[PDB]
DNA sequence: GGGTATTCGCCGTGTACCTCTCCTAGCCC
DNA sequence: GGGCTAATGACGGCGAATACCC
RNA sequence: AGCGGAGAGGUA
C-alpha cells in the first residue's frame, strides 16, 4: 500500500502507467491461465495470441 | 565524564552500579595533549 | 510541567531545586506525597516542598553524617 | 603494560584554576622543562622489540615501556619507586609518565622561529626596523650584517674588510640577528621613538611608529625578552603523543613528526661533526642553511620549503585546520552510551514517547541492568550477571522494562542546523530493528523516512535527566525559535483527511435535518444513514473564556460537526467552521496554544493527528491517469501561438525588425501562451464537477485528487500542477539566455529528446545550486555562531531610556514586515501605553484599533549592561510566550535561526491598492520624497519614491497615478561581513551649503561652505557620475553619488540607528523575497555584536590610534573622571567590524584562535602575553568547566 | 494502447476499481489504482546500520 | 552477495550459436530481472505510509 | 615625501554515517 | 629471491611592499 | 592483542 502524496510533489507519473500496464499484463496472464485450465483448442489460443 | 576523563568515567560507572550519586568532573585529557603540543613550539602555556 | 513553571518563574532554578530534591530522595527518604525525579517534580508542583525545607533537610543529613 | 592496583585510586588531580596565561619560553626554562637530552636519530632497533637509548623512543629520557619495569629487568616489583637502575638508567615508576615527560635538543647553532618571521605582521622586522626580504636573505645565508643596519654582499663584505683591515665586526646568519636582538634596549629606544613621534608629519610613517611603540610596549609590559625569539634549545613531543602503528608482518606505519625529528637530529649531529673537524666556511654555511631548512620544515611545513608525492604533517598543521587537534578532539568528541539506527513512522505513539529496539536498549542501558541485577540478587558477581544478560532469559527483559520506564533518551539528527535537532523522548521497547518516531516530530527535525539515520544518546546523571525532562522534552518545545508560529504542524496525510472531512457538497443523502448534539451526529454517521459532506444544521454547546456556558444552533457540515468532538471547551467554533487548510490549522494550533495552554494543545494535536489518519484512511484518495484533464483550449492557444510566431518570423525575415527584439517578442508571447494555458488548466481542474440540486445544475468546487492535494497544502503548488496538465513553458539556460522554443508538452503526454535535454540541464543546474547553497549556509551558520556567543541574559533590568523607532517596511510594492509582526514581542520605551510592559496580542489589537503608526521600542542595540543583554531589552522568548529567563543564551539561538533558511535561498508612480495618500517629507522641491498611502484601517501598503521635480496630480481611489512622470545568500554574506561594494555611494561629510567645484587635477572636488567652519574637499574619480547642483543646500547625510552605500560611512556620519534600520530592512527584504519569516531580534543582537569595538582619537590613559571595547572604555572613563579629575574622559566614535574581524579581535586568545588564523592569534598572544579570564562559552567547553548560561549561572555566581 | 490492452480482458478502462477494507469490511469512497509494479530491494540493510 | 548459475536447457534439444545455457545471478531466461511483481494500492493507510 | 596603481602572498571554502584496498621497498650477490 | 637501511582543470576577500612625479 | 595516514564508492 503506497502513498499517492508523492506523485504531485516529485512530479513523476510514469509509475502510474507502469501500474496500469502491469495490471493489464496480470489480467492477460489470468485469462491465459483460465483458457488453459479447461480443455481448450489450439485455434482459440492462436487467435488470442 | 563520559568521553574524555580517565578516572571520571570509572567513578561514574561505579556510582551507577553502586547506587550513590556523587559526580566529580575533571579536565579533559585532550586539553593536556593540546598543552603539551603548544609547549613543543617553544611557547609557555601555564594554567594559573 | 506547566504547574512547575507556575509555582516558580525561572526554569533553571526549578531544575536545580528538582535536582537537589531528587538527590535527597535517591539516598532514601520519605516523600511529601515512582521515579525520584518525577516524584520531586510532583512534590514541587503540589506546593509542598520549598527550597528552605530542602536546605534544612540537607543540613540535617550533613549533621547526621 | 597491565596494572590494576594503581588504577583504582582516584581524585589525584584537583584541576581548579582561574585563568590561562600564555607567553614566551626562555632557553633556561625549556632546559628546566625537559628531563634528558637526545643525541641519536634511532627509534626502534631492528630484529628486536626494544627502545633505543638516547633516541626518540628512549627509556632514560621519557619513561619505561612496561609498567614498573626496566629495560634489563633488575627491578620487577611495585615496591621499588624513585630508584634508578644502574645498567640502563631509568626510574621504576608508572608507565603514564611517558605521556607527560618530554625531552630537548641542544642545537649547535641558533635558529630563528618561523612563526615570528614568516608571518605578514612580522615582529622581528618591526623590532629591528628592517624589511622582510633583508632578514630572509640574512637568515638563509646570502648576505652579511654590520654591527649600523645595512645589507652587505659577500664581495662588498670583502671590499669592506680590505678597506677596514678586519677592524669592524660583521657576522652572517642567525647569530648576527641574535646579537642584534641582544644589544638593543627597550626603554631608551622607547623614549627615542616617543621623541621622534612628536616631530614626524607623515601618515604611514606615523602608523609604523605607533606599531613599533605598541610592540615595544607589549615587550616591556609582558616581561619577555627580544632575544627569546630565536630558539637555542628545541623541545620535543612526548613519544606517547606520537606513537608508532604496527602492520601485519612486523612492519610499522610511517610517521610525520618522527621523520622531521630524525632529520633535525641528523643535521645537528652533522653540524657538530663539521664543527669539530674545523671545516671551512662554505661547508658549515651550507650545513647551517640545511639546519635552518629542517627546523622550518619541523615547525611549519608547507610554507616555504614544503618538504615531502604528498606533504607530511608538522606541528603547525596539527593544531590548525579541520583535521587538527582542536576541531576533532575538543569541540566535537566521540561519546559512548550512544548508537544509531534507521527510523520508521509510528502512528500509535504519543508526542512525548518514541520507539526503541530491544537489543539496542539492552546495549545502551547495560549498566543500569547490571545494577538492578545486583540489587535483585539474581547474580552475586557481575560476570554471572553478564552471562545472564547474554543468555537472554525473561528476567533481563523484566529488568530492561523496569529500567527504561522513567528514563529519557536524547534523539539527535545527524545534521543539527536546527535548534530543535536534539529532543528528549521516553522510549518504549518494540520488537524490531529500527527507531519508531511520531509523525509530528519529523517536521521539526526536517527528516524523511528513506534511509534516514538518527543517533541516540542517554543521559545518566540526575541533573542531566531532569534537564532533559524540563528543557528538552518534545511536549515543551512547541513553538519555533525563529518566529511565533508553532513548529508542530499537521503534515500532508492528516490535512488531506481534514480537508476531505471539512468540505461540503450540494446534494447528498441525509441533509436538511436538525441534530441534538455531537453524539447524535456520531451515532447517525456510524450507522451509515448520513453522508460525510452534508449541510446539516446541528446544535453545539461551548463555553466562552474572559467561563460562561452557552448553546446555539449553527448550520455546518457533518464532518465539521464530527471535528467538534476533539476541540476543547476554550476554543470557539469560529475557527473550525471554515474548511481546514494548512494555514487555517496552523493559526488554529497557534490560537489553541495562545488562549488555552500547553498540555491541552498537545492532546488536541494528538487527537487531531488520530482523526486525520482515521478519516484519510476511509477516504481512499488516489491519483490516476483519468484525474488529469487536457483541454481543447490548450490546443487552440497552441495553434494561435504558432500562427503568431509564424507572423513574427515573416515580419523578422522581411527586414522591419531586428533579431533581438523579435526574440524578445517570441519569448513574451510564449510566456503569455503558457500563462493562458495554465489558467485554462486550473479552470478546467478546479471547476470541473457540476452537481444537480433540486433539478437545477448549480456549479460547485470539483472533487479531484490533484486539485484536493494542491488546495489542501503540504504538497506541490500550482506551478507543479500546471506542468502536468498544461505546458511547462520556457526553459532557462545557465548563461542567462532563454530558449526560443518552449516545451509544449506536459508529463502526461510524451516528451521529445530536445525538451528532455533542457529538462536535465535545468535539473543539473538546480542540483549544483542547492549543493553550493547548503555549503555556504553551513559556513555562514558557523561564522554567525562563533561571532555571537558571549551575549547572555544576566540582569533583569538595566535602566536604558534610549529606544528605537519602529516603522513598517515598504519597498515600493507589497509590504515586507507589517507593524503587527515587528511590534509584537518587545516592551516599549516611551508612552504611546505604559513603559517597560511586555506586549501581547491584545495590546497589538488595541494598537491596531487605535491606528498607531510609530511606537518607540526597547531593542538590544541600545543597552547599558556589562558583558550581557538585559532581560527587558530583549523582549519575550521565542519558544515560550512569557518573558525571557535569566541565563538564556540568546546568541546561539539567534545565529541558528538566522542560519535556518540558507539552504532554501534562491519614473512612474502608479498605486495598486486604494486609500488616502499622505505625503512624508515634502516641500516639487524635495530631496527625499516618499509617496506613502494610508488605507482604511490605518496601515501603509504602498510607498513609492519621488525624484526631484516630480509633478504630482493630487481620498484617492485606486487605478490612478498621483505622480505621472518625471524624466540571495551571498547578499546576506556581504551584508554580515560588510564588504565594500564595487561602486560606493559617497555621502556628504558635513551639513552645509553646496558650492562649486575647484580646479580639476585628475579628480573632482566638492566643497561645502559653512557659517564659520572652513570648507571640506572630498576627492571623487572622474569615471563615475556626480549630481551636485550649484545653488543648492545639502543636508546632513545626503547622497551626492548614486550607488550602493557602505555601512562605514552610514555609521560614522549620521548615526547608528539608521544603519541598523537599513541592515534589518535589507535582510528582511532578502528573506521575504525568499518567503521565510525571521524575527528581527536576531538581526538586532547580531548588529549589537558587530558594534563591540570603539575608536578613540585623543586620550590620556590609552593611545590615540588604538581600538578598544565600548564597556571597557566606559568603565575606565568613569573610574578616571570619578575622583580627582574634571577633563578625564574622551570623545569616541563607533566603529564597525565584519564577522571575520569581530571574533578575531577578542582578548580571549582561545576563542579568537578557534576558527580562523590560529597562527596569528597564537603569536599575538605569545608576544603580548595575554591572560584569558575564561569569561565565555566556548573556552569553558575547551577547559571543561560548566557553561555560564542557564543552570550553570549559579555555579559561576558562587565561584566568584 | 494501454486502454486497449486493459479493455481486452475483463478489466476496467480507467484502471481504478473499488476495493474494500480488510479491517472493518466496509467500502471506500473512491476507487484506487491497483496493479503490478516491478519493485526491487536495495542493499542498505537494517543490520548494517543498527 | 551470492552469485549462482542455474541451468535452463533440457536433455536432447538442438540449439544455435548464441543461445543461453544457464541463467546467471539476478537473471531470467534471457531478460534482466532485478525485483519481483506485487500488488500496489495508492492510498493512505493509518499513517504507516 | 606622498597620493593612487598594480601585485605577491595568506587564508578560508557543511555535517553525520557505511563498505573496500594499500601502506619505505631496494640491492649485489 | 634476500636482510638491513637511512604537479601545472579553483576562487574570493584582504593587509602589506614597490613605482613615481610633483 | 588494543592506539592510523592516504585513495575510491555509496546514503541522508
Ligand atoms: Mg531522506
Ligand atoms: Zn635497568
Ligand atoms: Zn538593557
Amino acid at each position: 500500500v503506497l502513498n499517492p502524496l508523492g506523485v504531485p510533489s516529485r512530479m513523476n507519473i510514469g509509475q502510474i502507467l507502469e501500474v496500469h500496464l502491469g495490471w493489464a499484463a496480470k489480467g492477460l496472464g489470468r485469462k491465459i491461465q483460465r483458457m488453459l485450465e479447461a480443455q481448450a483448442a489450439v485455434s482459440e489460443l492462436r487467435k488470442f495470441l | 565524564v563520559k568521553s574524555d576523563d580517565v578516572q571520571g568515567r570509572n567513578q561514574m560507572y561505579k556510582n551507577i552500579v553502586d547506587g550513590e550519586h556523587e559526580m566529580v568532573a575533571g579536565m579533559p585529557e585532550s586539553f593536556n595533549v593540546l598543552v603539551k603540543e603548544i609547549r613543543s613550539l617553544a611557547i609557555h602555556m601555564e594554567l594559573e | 510541567v506547566e504547574d512547575c513553571l507556575e509555582v516558580v518563574n525561572n526554569r533553571f532554578e526549578l531544575v536545580m531545586m528538582a535536582s537537589k530534591r531528587a538527590r535527597q530522595l535517591a539516598n532514601g527518604v520519605q516523600p511529601l506525597i515512582d521515579k525520584p525525579t518525577v516524584m520531586a517534580l510532583r512534590e514541587i508542583a503540589a506546593r509542598r516542598i520549598d527550597n528552605a525545607l530542602i536546605d534544612e533537610v540537607e543540613k540535617a543529613e550533613r549533621e547526621r553524617a | 603494560m597491565k596494572d590494576l592496583l594503581n588504577l583504582f585510586n582516584q581524585q589525584r588531580q584537583t584541576l581548579d584554576f582561574d585563568a590561562i596565561k600564555i607567553a614566551l619560553a626562555s632557553p633556561d626554562l625549556i632546559r628546566s622543562w625537559s628531563y634528558g637530552e637526545v643525541k641519536k636519530p634511532e627509534t626502534i632497533n631492528y630484529r628486536t622489540f626494544k627502545p633505543e637509548r638516547d633516541g626518540l623512543f628512549c627509556a632514560a629520557i621519557f619513561g619505561p615501556i612496561k609498567d614498573y619495569e626496566c629495560l634489563c629487568g633488575k627491578y620487577k616489583r611495585m615496591k621499588h619507586r624513585g630508584v634508578v637502575c644502574e645498567k640502563c638508567g631509568t626510574e621504576v615508576t608508572l608507565a603514564k609518565v611517558r605521556r607527560e615527560r618530554m625531552g630537548h635538543i641542544d642545537l649547535a647553532s641558533p635558529v630563528a622561529h618561523i612563526w615570528f618571521l614568516k608571518s605578514l605582521p612580522s615582529r622581528i622586522g618591526l623590532m629591528l626596523d628592517m624589511t622582510l626580504r633583508d632578514i630572509e636573505r640574512v637568515l638563509y645565508f646570502e648576505a652579511y650584517v654590520v654591527t649600523r643596519r645595512q645589507l652587505l654582499t659577500e664581495e662588498q663584505y670583502l671590499t669592506a674588510r680590505q678597506e677596514y683591515n678586519d677592524d669592524f665586526d660583521a657576522a652572517m646568519g642567525a647569530e648576527a640577528v641574535y646579537e642584534l636582538l641582544r644589544t638593543i634596549d627597550l626603554q631608551s629606544e622607547m623614549t627615542r621613538l616617543r621623541e621622534e613621534i612628536a616631530s614626524t608629519g607623515s601618515e604611514t610613517k606615523l602608523k609604523r611608529l605607533t606599531k613599533r611603540i605598541k610592540l615595544i610596549e607589549a615587550f616591556l609590559e609582558s616581561g619577555n625578552r627580544p632575544e627569546w625569539m630565536v630558539m637555542t634549545v628545541l623541545p620535543v613531543l612526548p613519544p606517547d603523543l606520537r606513537p608508532l602503528v604496527p602492520l601485519d608482518g612486523g612492519r610499522f606505519a610511517t610517521s610525520d613528526l618522527n621523520d622531521l625529528y630524525r632529520r633535525v637530529i641528523n643535521r645537528n649531529n652533522r653540524l657538530r661533526r663539521l664543527l669539530e673537524l674545523n671545516a671551512p666556511d662554505i661547508i658549515v654555511r651550507n650545513e647551517k642553511r640545511m639546519l635552518q631548512e629542517s627546523v622550518d620544515a619541523l615547525l611549519d611545513n608547507g610554507r616555504r620549503g614544503r618538504a615531502i608525492k604528498r606533504p607530511l604533517k608538522s606541528l603547525a598543521d596539527m593544531i590548525k585546520g579541520k583535521q587538527g587537534r582542536f576541531r576533532q578532539n575538543l569541540l566535537g568528541k566521540r561519546v559512548d552510551y550512544s548508537g544509531r539506527s534507521v527510523i520508521t513512522v509510528g502512528p500509535y505513539l504519543k508526542l512525548h514517547q518514541c520507539g526503541l529496539p530491544k537489543k539496542m536498549a539492552l546495549e545502551l542501558f547495560k549498566p543500569f541492568v547490571f545494577a538492578k541485577l545486583q540489587r535483585r540478587g539474581l547474580a552475586t558477581t557481575i560476570k554471572a550477571a553478564k552471562k545472564l544478560v547474554e543468555r537472554e532469559e525473561a528476567e533481563v527483559w523484566d529488568i530492561l522494562e523496569e529500567v527504561i520506564r522513567e528514563h529519557p533518551v536524547l534523539l539527535n539528527r545527524a545534521p543539527t542546523l536546527h535548534r530543535l535537532g536534539i529532543q528528549a523522548f521516553e522510549p518504549v521497547l518494540i520488537e524490531g530493528k529500527a527507531i519508531q518516531l511520531h509523525p509530528l516530530v519529523c517536521t521539526a527535525f526536517n527528516a524523511d523516512f528513506d534511509g534516514d539515520q538518527m543517533a541516540v544518546h542517554v543521559p545518566l546523571s540526575l541533573e542531566a535527566q531532569l534537564e532533559a525532562r524540563a528543557l528538552m522534552m518534545s511536549t515543551n518545545n512547541i513553538l519555533s525559535p525563529a518566529n511565533g508560529e508553532p513548529i508542530i504542524v499537521p503534515s500532508q496525510d492528516v490535512v488531506l483527511g481534514l480537508y476531505y472531512m471539512s468540505r461540503a457538497l450540494e446534494n447528498k443523502k441525509g441533509e436538511g435535518m436538525v441534530f441534538a448534539n455531537t453524539s447524535e451526529v456520531k451515532r447517525a454517521y456510524d450507522n451509515r444513514v448520513v453522508e460525510l459532506h452534508a449541510k446539516v444544521k446541528v446544535r453545539i454547546t461551548q463555553v466562552d473564556v474572559d467561563r460562561t456556558s452557552g448553546t446555539s444552533i449553527v448550520d455546518t457540515t457533518v464532518g465539521r460537526a464530527l471535528l467538534s468532538e476533539i476541540l476543547p471547551e476554550g476554543l470557539p467554533f469560529q475557527l473550525a467552521n471554515t474548511e481546514m487548510t494548512k494555514k487555517n490549522i496552523s493559526r488554529l494550533i497557534n490560537s489553541s496554544y495562545r488562549l488555552l495552554g500547553l498540555k491541552d494543545t498537545v492532546v488536541f494535536a494528538d487527537k487531531l493527528m488520530y482523526t486525520g489518519y482515521a478519516y484519510a484512511t476511509r477516504a481512499g484518495v488516489s491519483i490516476g491517469i483519468d484525474d488529469m484533464l487536457i483541454p481543447d483550449e490548450k490546443k487552440g492557444i497552441l495553434t494561435e501561438a504558432e500562427a503568431e510566431v509564424l507572423e513574427i518570423q515573416e515580419q523578422y525575415q522581411s527586414g522591419l525588425v531586428t533579431a533581438g527584439e523579435r526574440y524578445n517578442k517570441v519569448v513574451d508571447i510564449w510566456s503569455r501562451t503558457s500563462e493562458r494555458i495554465a489558467k485554462a488548466m486550473m479552470d478546467t481542474i478546479g471547476t470541473e464537477k457540476v452537481e444537480n440540486a433540486k433539478g437545477e445544475t448549480i456549479d460547485q468546487k470539483s472533487m479531484n485528487s490533484l486539485y484536493i492535494m494542491a488546495d489542501s497544502g503540504a504538497r506541490g503548488s500550482q506551478a507543479q500542477i500546471r506542468q502536468l496538465a498544461g505546458m511547462r513553458g520556457l526553459m532557462a539556460r545557465p548563461d542567462g539566455s532563454i530558449i526560443e522554443t518552449p516545451i509544449k508538452a506536459n508529463f502526461r503526454e510524451g516528451l521529445n529528446v530536445q525538451e528532455y535535454f533542457n529538462s536535465t540541464h535545468g535539473a543539473r543546474k538546480g542540483l549544483a545550486d542547492t549543493a553550493l547553497k547548503t555549503a555556504n549556509s553551513g559556513y555562514l551558520t558557523r561564522r554567525l555562531v562563533d561571532v555571537a556567543q558571549d551575549v547572555v541574559i544576566t540582569e533583569i533590568d538595566c535602566g536604558t531610556t534610549e529606544g528605537l523607532i519602529m516603522t513598517p517596511i515598504v519597498e515600493g510594492g507589497d509590504v515586507v514586515e507589517p507593524l503587527k509582526e515587528r511590534v509584537l514581542g518587545r516592551v516599549v520605551a516611551e508612552d504611546v501605553v505604559t513603559r517597560n510592559t511586555l506586549l501581547d496580542e491584545a495590546w497589538v489589537a488595541k494598537l491596531e484599533d487605535a491606528s498607531v503608526q510609530s511606537v518607540k521600542v526597547r531593542s538590544t542595540i541600545s543597552c547599558e549592561s556589562s558583558f550581557g543583554v538585559c532581560a527587558r531589552c530583549y523582549g519575550r522568548d521565542l519558544a515560550r510566550g512569557h518573558q525571557v529567563n535569566i541565563g538564556e543564551a540568546v546568541g546561539v539561538i539567534a545565529a541558528q535561526s538566522i542560519g535556518e533558511p540558507g539552504t532554501q535561498l534562491t519614473d512612474n508612480i502608479t498605486v495598486k491598492t486604494t486609500g488616502s495618500v499622505k505625503f512624508n517629507n515634502l516641500k516639487a522641491v524635495s530631496r527625499s520624497g516618499e509617496l506613502s498611502v494610508l488605507d482604511g484601517h490605518g496601515r501603509e501598503r504602498e510607498r513609492y519614491k519621488l525624484p526631484y521635480g516630480a509633478t504630482i496630480t493630487a481620498a484617492v481611489k485606486a487605478g490612478q497615478s498621483v505622480a505621472n512622470w518625471d524624466p540571495g545568500l551571498p547578499r546576506v554574506a556581504d551584508l554580515f561581513e560588510a564588504r565594500k561594494p564595487k561602486d560606493p555611494a559617497i555621502l556628504a561629510e558635513r551639513s552645509g551649503i553646496i558650492s562649486f567645484g575647484k580646479d580639476t587635477k585628475g579628480k573632482q572636488r566638492l566643497i561645502i561652505k559653512d557659517t564659520d567652519g572652513s570648507e571640506h574637499e572630498e576627492l571623487i574619480p572622474k569615471y563615475r557620475q556626480i549630481i551636485v547642483f550649484e545653488g543648492e543646500h545639502v543636508t546632513k547625510g545626503e547622497t551626492v553619488v548614486d550607488g550602493e552605500p557602505s555601512p562605514q560611512d552610514i555609521l560614522r556620519l549620521l548615526g547608528v540607528e539608521p544603519l541598523a534600520a537599513y541592515l534589518v530592512k535589507e535582510i528582511q527584504d532578502v528573506y521575504r523575497l525568499q518567503g521565510v519569516k525571521i524575527n528581527d531580534k536576531h538581526i538586532e543582537v547580531i548588529t549589537r555584536q558587530m558594534l563591540r569595538k570603539v575608536e578613540i582619537v585623543d586620550q590620556g590613559n590609552s593611545k590615540f590610534l588604538n581600538g578598544e571595547q565600548v564597556e571597557r572604555q566606559r568603565v575606565i572613563e568613569e573610574n578616571a573622571r570619578l575622583v580627582k579629575r574634571n577633563e578625564l574622559p574622551a570623545k569616541y566614535d563607533p566603529v564597525l567590524l565584519g564577522i571575520t574581524k569581530a571574533s578575531l579581535a577578542t582578548e580571549s586568545f582561545i576563542s579568537a584562535a578557534s576558527f580562523q588564523e590560529t597562527t596569528r592569534v597564537l603569536t599575538e598572544a605569545a608576544v603580548r602575553g595575554t591572560r584569558d579570564n575564561l569569561r565565555g562559552l566556548k573556552e569553558n567547553v575547551i577547559v571543561g568547566r560548566l557553561i555560564p548560561a542557564g543552570t550553570g549561572l549559579a555555579y559561576h555566581a558562587g565561584r566568584r | 494502447e494501454i486502454k486497449r490492452m486493459l479493455e481486452l480482458a475483463d478489466l476496467p478502462q480507467s484502471g481504478q476499481t473499488q476495493l474494500y477494507d480488510g479491517r472493518t469490511g466496509e467500502a471506500f469512497d473512491r476507487k484506487t489504482t491497483v496493479g503490478y509494479m516491478h519493485y526491487l530491494k536495495l542493499n542498505h540493510l537494517v543490520d548494517d546500520k543498527m | 552477495t551470492c552469485i549462482n548459475q542455474r541451468p535452463l536447457v533440457n536433455v536432447g534439444d538442438v540449439i544455435a550459436r548464441g543461445d543461453v545455457l544457464a541463467d546467471g545471478p539476478s537473471t531470467d531466461i534471457g531478460e534482466l530481472a532485478l525485483g519481483q511483481n506485487m500488488l500496489i494500492a495508492f492510498m493512505p493507510w493509518n499513517g504507516y505510509n
